[PDB]
């Protein structure tokens, strides 16, 4: 709402087993105040749970006391505009008569890519499991000529899997079982990938843990199942979807050498480096893009065209013979559970 | 921390200071931060005072004991305390004092309790900074500003430490109006 | 100019003088994120007898 | 509300974590994976690390199978879809989410795959809830909480 | 379980509190374990990667 600020915030509330929940409240099973208040937390470790089990005799007093926590979470709008001018000859004395018109058109669609291309970038910097692929510790340690390069394989997908459902992400779609028609297979996917237009040399050709195909392209499973569309193929449990219009950090990796095998690779100051490329997935429920004075859609455009004539006059121009016209729009997302979120930073083939 | 001292007998809990005296026959219940360090302004002696006895046997103060048999019953526990008072802060620096350039300005602090020495300290944070330059010879409870020119603006914060050295302060934003 | 609609960030707006900022400076979303409950595999294959 | 909520659901976990370390701790058929003997001795480096191989889980219902342990799944004999497969797990095996990734690439007496997942069997097998898979004749449930020893 | 809450008002109100302002709440139960087959649990120990 308006006269409200720039910023919205919520509650967290955070479980009692967890091991985010400190509290100075806290009372041991014979009256002593030890220092944490979650019982034995968010530990799966036997011993833990053994020595801090809530027990309480007989004749129980003021033994076995918990606490709670909650923590709060903001995010903000951020604004953006451009615009372009034109004389009146320009549209007076052309060659072309809706010359306006295309380029109204050429701007509004590139309004729109911009909002699109921000809402990726937002999406891929709030990202609550950021993971490497191959071997790399950092973005500048992911390259693709060392002795162990950084490609996305079977185990790192599958440790992928495994991250997202330990945070509790839920799952997108469900199994398809198979159907009666030959050379069919059965997919076992219920995420959903989002790689870009350059991993899909690399993902097409991953060779299971035993060097099979670990590919099943969606021609193999139309009949009996849904086809999303972006669709190419599955992988493990990762309903794959291309992204034509995938943003792909470029010179975040290595140092390129001559034994470069064929990975692409950008320049920064000079000396090549190797580029990053994400593998997206974003759960159910993580984030929400707070619209201001946007009414329903995420983003609402204000188009502002002032016509060349006796509306643009003034002291500048005693003549009056150019105009303009401007878009504008506010944009922001509150990224409520930033734990559905997995990325895979890896290279790709050139 | 205000050591507590039980005497059984005449069910008395003296709560002298850290450096006090268990009465004959009050032996040491434990000790406690009268302004809990955590949520200082929202627990009192008798807090303290109920939960170092409620860990202590009825049959032996001295001994420990819990729920099943300790002294619990404060109907009966006279508490004493024989401890420097809280150093409180009847008047406090005036929240915001708007002034023009001329303009004289009294900031003023009244502080009763600790120990009797109340040392007093007057800091002062210029506009958008972050260290607290304190005010050379101000020791006073009092700044008086005369004169104040656009620089003396900013805010002002005292410290009334006491012998001890528990210190209570208070901070006031002076505002300065200046013309061409 | 007076400006700054929102100084969250310890940014006194304009209009605003000494000793003042602005009321609100955010929204408060009713909804709170909330942890369900954990799935159980264990007690469900249990029996009792009772004492 | 809340915190009454975070309480109940408090007390429900924990009482199933109790549940989880006494069963375990009662456990009567106890075998540890590779060359071990005891838990000092179970190891990860070396040429015989701990990890479950198809040979463990064969001794593993050897023991059940003298112990007269009863069956509780039958065997998925095949369905008529394309690329299903049929399935001996019999007795049912409950893993914790580490040992996971070691039991999806872990490979059957003659070099191959052998972790037949919930998506090849399902026109059959009415598969149960956390349910991964079978692998040789035990059917795999994943515990989201599963204790272990540190 | 069993819950006994006691909101702050009359019902905590009492001596050691003569205003009635900290409530309190909760919860117990019981639990035990009869294992009468112990050979029909097999528990197998390993190591799993990072």
């Amino acid at each position: 709402p308006k006269n409200m600020g720039k910023t919205i915030k919520v509650y967290e509330y955070v479980p009692l087993l967890d091991d985010r929940n400190i509290n100075d409240q806290g009372i041991d099973a014979n009256g002593a105040h030890i220092v944490n208040g979650n019982l034995y937390g968010s530990s799966k470790d036997i011993g833990t749970i053994t020595s801090k089990l809530p027990l309480l005799t007989e004749n129980g007093g003021r033994v076995n006391r918990v606490g709670f926590t909650r923590l709060s979470r903001e995010g903000s709008i951020h604004k953006f505009g451009f615009f372009y001018e034109f004389t009146q000859e320009s549209l007076d004395f052309d060659s072309d008569d809706q010359l306006k018109e295309h380029l109204s058109r050429e701007l509004m669609n590139g309004a729109v890519q911009i909002t699109e291309a921000v809402l990726q970038k937002d999406l891929l910097a709030a990202a609550g499991t950021v993971l490497y692929a191959g071997a790399a510790t950092s973005d500048a340690t992911i390259t693709g000529e060392g002795s162990t390069p950084s490609v996305i394989t079977y185990k790192n997908l599958m440790r992928l899997d495994a991250i997202l459902t330990d945070n509790r992400t839920p799952t997108q779609t469900t199994i398809i079982t198979g159907s009666r028609l030959v050379d069919t297979k059965v997919i076992g996917g219920t995420r959903v990938m989002y790689v870009g237009s350059e991993l899909v040399p690399d993902l097409k050709a991953m060779k299971d843990l035993f060097g099979n195909k670990a590919f099943i392209e969606i021609q193999h499973y139309g009949d009996a199942g849904t086809l999303m569309n972006g669709e190419i193929g599955t992988i493990d449990k990762f309903r794959i979807i291309q992204v034509p219009e995938m943003l792909h950090w470029a010179g975040a990796g290595a140092a390129a050498t001559d034994a470069n095998p064929g990975y692409r690779t950008s320049t920064v100051n000079g000396t090549e480096h190797y580029d990053v490329y994400p593998v997206l997935v974003v759960g159910d429920d993580s984030f929400t893009t707070i619209g201001f004075q946007t009414d329903g859609k995420s983003v609402k455009f204000n188009v502002m065209t002032k016509m060349p004539g006796k509306e643009t006059a003034d002291r500048n121009d005693p003549y009056g013979e150019t105009g303009f016209s401007s878009i504008k729009w506010y944009y922001g997302i509150l990224v409520k559970r930033p734990e559905r979120i997995a990325v895979m930073k890896a290279v790709a083939p050139l | 921390e205000l050591k507590v001292a039980f005497n059984k007998d005449t069910y008395v809990a003296t709560v002298l200071d850290a450096s006090g005296s268990v009465p004959s026959g009050s032996v040491n219940v434990g000790t406690f931060f009268h302004p809990d360090e955590t949520y200082p302004d929202s627990y009192v002696i008798y807090h303290g005072v109920r939960e170092l006895l409620y860990k202590r046997s009825e049959v032996d103060p001295a001994q420990p004991g819990f729920w099943p048999e300790n002294i619990t019953n404060m109907q009966a526990v006279t508490i004493d305390n024989k401890a420097t008072a809280r150093l409180v802060l009847n008047t406090s620096l005036p929240r915001v004092v708007s002034t023009i350039e001329g303009g004289k300005v009294t900031l003023s602090v009244v502080a009763l309790g600790g120990k009797a020495p109340l040392k007093y300290k007057w800091e002062f944070r210029a506009p958008n900074a972050s260290t607290w330059t304190a005010v050379s010879g101000q020791t006073t409870a009092n700044l008086v500003l005369d004169n104040i020119d656009a620089d003396k603006a900013g805010e002002y914060k005292v410290t009334v430490t006491d012998a001890a050295g528990t210190s209570v302060d208070s901070t006031a934003l002076v505002a300065v109006g200046a013309y061409p | 100019m007076l400006n700054y609609n929102a100084p969250i960030d310890g940014q006194k707006s304009s209009i605003d003088g000494a000793g003042s900022d602005q009321m609100n400076t955010f929204y408060w979303l009713k909804k709170a994120i909330i942890q369900a409950r954990k799935d159980q595999y264990f007690m469900p294959l249990a029996s009792v007898t009772n004492m």
